[PDB]
RNA sequence: GUAAGCAGAACUGGCGAUGAGGGAUGCUCCUAACGCUUGGUUAAGGUGCCAAAAUGCUCGCUCAUCAGAUACCAUAAAAGGUGUUGGUUCAUAU
RNA sequence: ACUCGGAAUUGAUUUCGUUCAAAGAAGGUAGGUUCCUUGUGGACCGUUAUAUCUUUGUUCUUUCCUUUUCCUUGUGGCUGAGGAGUGUUCCUGUUUCCGAGCUCGGUUUCUGUGAUGCUGGCUAUCGGUUCCAACCGACGUC
């Protein structure tokens, strides 16, 4: 019933492995990562593939301990993101900080890879989101977010183009339709 | 599944948009009228639209142009082209669809019947506004259509002739349902909180 | 003077279930009046349907039927596959076709 | 310019599950898409609504901001506006539309009795009225 | 993009102005000028206190946010015309 | 369910020390970025 | 070898000996290999019309007085742009 | 092939939600000042007051989603059942309830392996040989 359709279906993942005991080394140091996702799965693909590039390790010679699952706290009101990412261009790679709003960061990070792809077309494959702070108004520092803040904040439905749902929709019509509504 | 006829008002109209559905209706088997087919709009600005008509009128057979393609200068000929060009029109089921299809740049005859609107293939409804436009008028005058300044005047005519028509018919609008609401009071009060729950 | 009282729903024969190269005319494609999603189309299931037609010649009648019936639904929109009795023919395309609403339920 | 999303108006959501039923705004979100929901009894829980979707109505409740869903129940309890917008017209013929769909086929035998009755009565007016 | 912007006209005493729908009449002493603006996504509409004429559009893209001071300067002009008419003197040389 | 309810103050605390944790990072790391900008120049 | 739908090799897979569905059209690409068939489900690939299936839903970018549009593939580069949309980092709102 | 439904479980032992309590805040309500373009206005000051929200405890809620195994009623498609007989004695199922220690034995009706059941039209249709139409396909050798 709750539409499938809005979001991409991003979850957030804390992982933790710890490489692997040996005879030399006996209790090794741990580690943690909060990951974004499709899947429990695809974070600890995700997970093997940045720790490679921290540290001496691989998935044959790690072992990982838990996938917990994180959700929002609160999703039920709006919130301000600065997301920090990295990406790969035709040229190299490039740090970004774009600001995002809506109720969750699932829903930040599904509405980023989208304004990301549609501006700079970075491919899923290059992104690498670091990390996703919640921001108080008097600190996001970008232009398109601060006008929305304030109270009484009003916006007209300007051109009224509804999207009719199938089987109310017929080919001919009578009276040409009214878009200023009113 | 459908009705006798449908008769299509043209104005407001995007060319292809409305060709497109136009054309699988003739394949259901529907028979069609267009009309005020001049009016009819098409997405870019008016240079641009016929810097395409003068690609369209460089071809030609080069043996023996008699031959080759006919370039169709008015506005109801124009739209008829790109309703066969959305048809396989070689085969003969293609060329039947054809045949139902009635096409008028308005006449005597479909004056007097209503005329309906395709609401997907309407320019207020697709074209994001400042987006310039073309009406298939101003660019078949360009291109060697003389008729303009006739279907001006014949539309300008039958439209005073039209508002004729209307203010008799605005006046039987109010005479009736003024009789309405007498009939109403006078059969019985359940009847009435009836007819008040499905909105008559 | 005309039929009167019709109790059948009233359908186009679009054509047959295909690709964009190869007809399968075994199962017909029909189009049905008000129909619009497949929501909408799981009344139809079953429902028995028939193509009439008239001949120049055959027992005591000029007309002729093929009867058949509704199998299931085609894509999003409200079309529906059939089978009839014989295979439908291509004389039968864009023509129409009385969907009746018996089975019932 | 009438009309304004702005917590606390009155919405017909056109378009998606929930399909004719009402909705209260709470907060704008980005230039694209509001913190629609209902308390009750509506029933529509709430989610992050596109714009497209929702037909603004003219009868607002006004409350500050983004807002509990306890508290549209208090403040709507005062004003009871999806009462006062289902007194107008458009609110008269959403319902007549629920209740068309929802007719025996005795109940749609009523309908046609009576109002062939009434044109009766109706022809014998548009006769005397000209006289 | 930017969700409200509005500049303000000024109109002087000896005028009146009259915008209904997008088009703009413009009578005063001297002669009058009508002029339509049916270009432009705007909301035109003057003040209870009717010296003066507020202009605004919501939802302006920084392309079209440059079409409302376009507009102020088009009426500023119809309002010294009116009044005062435009004389451009040429010289001739040779 | 009444088993539910007796851990359910521990539950709240490991939504804490992960929030805590990261949280620390985020602070952390920025400061690294302060330093960079001011020791080179 | 300047290069070639050029010449000569290594490993595996094809074409040749091989149709079917897709790439509009193609011996070699993709899916997939074939006894006659009824029903169901997919693959590659697609859903405005020709054409079976979305003028589906949702979020960005683009206005071209030669826009662009799907691997093999039916060409484009150095160098420019205060056209527009974002980013990185300095200096006083620009 | 598509559906109306439920019953327990896993996570963060509640994601939320909801009743209170204190604390804090701004995208600052009542309240003061004040200002115009008189507004469903804006600046300054105010922290719940004639609106609130968030953090942190607490009041009682099992659904959102996500693990895990399993019982369900509603419509439809394709294929198949047929020369007789007797009838359940054995066998599996469902069921009457009697005893022995959820499990086994004895007993009664009912249904399967042993099910095709009812009904209609025509005695010319059905079918076949020919030619023709239509939609889709379809350009010997080295």
């Amino acid at each position: 019933k709750a539409d499938p359709t809005l979001q991409q279906k991003i979850s957030q993942y804390q992982v933790v492995g710890r490489k692997q005991p040996t005879e030399a080394e006996p209790n090794p140091s741990l580690f943690r990562m909060r990951l974004f996702a499709r899947n429990k799965v695809l974070a600890v693909s995700k997970f093997w593939y940045l720790l490679k590039k921290m540290k001496k390790v691989k998935k044959s010679t790690g072992e990982i301990l838990a996938v917990n699952e994180i959700r929002e706290k609160r999703p039920t009101f709006v919130k301000n993101f600065g997301v920090w990412l990295r990406y790969d261009s035709r040229t190299g790679t490039h740090n970004m900080y774009k600001e995002v709003r809506d109720i969750s960061q699932n829903g930040a990070v599904s509405q980023l890879y989208a304004e990301m792809a549609g501006r700079h077309r970075a491919l899923p494959s290059n992104i690498q989101i670091i990390r996703v702070a919640e921001i108080k108004a008097s600190q996001c520092r970008r232009a398109h977010m601060q006008q929305l803040f304030d109270s009484k904040l009003k916006l007209p439905a300007i051109r009224r183009i509804f999207p009719t749902p199938k089987d109310k929709k017929s080919v001919f019509c009578a009276r040409k339709p009214t878009l200023f509504l009113h | 599944t459908f009705k006798k006829v449908v008769v299509i008002d043209c104005q407001g109209h995007l060319l292809g948009r409305l060709a497109s559905v136009v054309a699988k209706e003739l394949l259901k088997g529907q028979q069609i009228i267009c009309v005020r087919c001049e009016d009819i709009n098409i997405s870019g600005s008016l240079h641009r639209n016929r810097l395409k008509y003068q690609r369209f009128l460089r071809l030609r057979m080069n043996s023996n142009p008699r031959r080759g393609p006919y370039h169709l200068r008015a506005p109801s000929r124009i739209l008829w082209r790109t309703i066969r060009g959305m048809l396989r029109h070689k085969v003969e089921r293609g060329q039947k669809a054809l045949a139902r299809l009635q096409v008028y740049e308005v006449p005597t005859m479909v004056e007097r019947k209503k005329r309906m609107v395709v609401p997907s293939a309407l320019r207020i409804v697709r074209l994001k506004p400042k987006r310039n436009f073309c009406r298939l008028g101003d660019l078949s005058s360009q291109v060697g259509w003389s008729h303009g300044d006739l279907v001006a005047r014949l539309e300008e005519k039958r439209k005073t002739r039209s508002s004729a028509y209307y203010q008799k018919k605005k006046e039987r609008t109010k005479m009736q349902t003024e009789a309405k609401q007498f009939a109403q009071t006078t059969l019985p009060k359940d009847q009435v909180a009836f007819l008040q729950q499905y909105g008559h | 003077t005309k039929q009167p009282v019709r109790l059948y729903v009233r359908g186009i024969v679009l054509g047959y279930k295909r690709s964009k190269v190869n007809q399968y005319p075994s199962c017909s494609l029909l189009q049905l009046e008000g129909v619009n999603d497949r929501k909408d189309t799981q009344f139809y299931l079953g429902k028995r349907v028939a193509y009439v037609y008239k001949a120049k010649t055959k027992q005591g009648s000029k007309y002729r039927v093929i009867w058949g019936r509704i199998r299931r639904p085609h894509g999003n929109g409200g079309i529906v596959r059939a089978k009839f009795r014989s295979n439908l023919p291509p004389s039968s395309i864009a023509g129409r076709v009385r969907v009746f609403l018996y089975p019932s339920n | 310019f009438t009309r304004y999303y702005q917590p606390g108006r009155l919405c017909v959501v056109q378009y998606g599950p929930d399909a004719g039923k009402l909705c209260f705004v709470v907060d704008i979100i980005n230039q694209t898409r509001v913190l629609v929901d209902g308390a009750g009894v509506t029933g529509v829980k709430r989610q992050s609504m596109p714009v497209r979707r929702i037909a603004l109505t003219d009868q607002y409740l006004k409350i500050p901001r983004s807002v509990r869903s306890a508290t549209l129940k208090k403040a709507l309890e005062k004003d009871d506006v999806i009462a006062k917008f289902n007194q107008s017209s458009w609110g008269k013929r959403r319902l007549a539309k629920e209740q068309r769909a929802n007719m025996s086929d005795f109940d749609r035998f009523k309908l046609m009795v009576i109002l062939k009755q009434r044109r009766k009565v109706m022809q014998q007016k548009l006769k005397s009225l000209k006289k | 993009k930017s969700v409200y912007a509005c500049e303000t006209i000024t109109i002087p005493a000896g005028v009146t102005v009259d915008v209904k729908s997008r088009v703009v009449t413009v009578k005063g002493k001297y002669g009058e000028i009508t002029r339509a603006f049916r270009h432009l996504p705007v909301d035109i509409q003057k003040t209870k206190s009717g010296n003066r004429l507020k202009v605004e559009m919501w939802y302006g893209t920084c392309t079209d946010l440059s079409c409302i001071r376009t507009l102020c300067s088009h009426i500023k002009n119809m309002f010294t015309g009116v009044m005062k008419k435009f004389q451009y003197k040429m010289r001739f040389v040779y | 369910r009444e088993e539910h309810k007796k851990h359910r103050q521990s539950a709240r605390r490991f939504a804490a020390e992960i929030r805590q944790a990261f949280s620390d990072k985020m602070a952390a790391e920025l400061e690294a970025a302060a330093r960079r900008k001011a020791e080179e120049a």
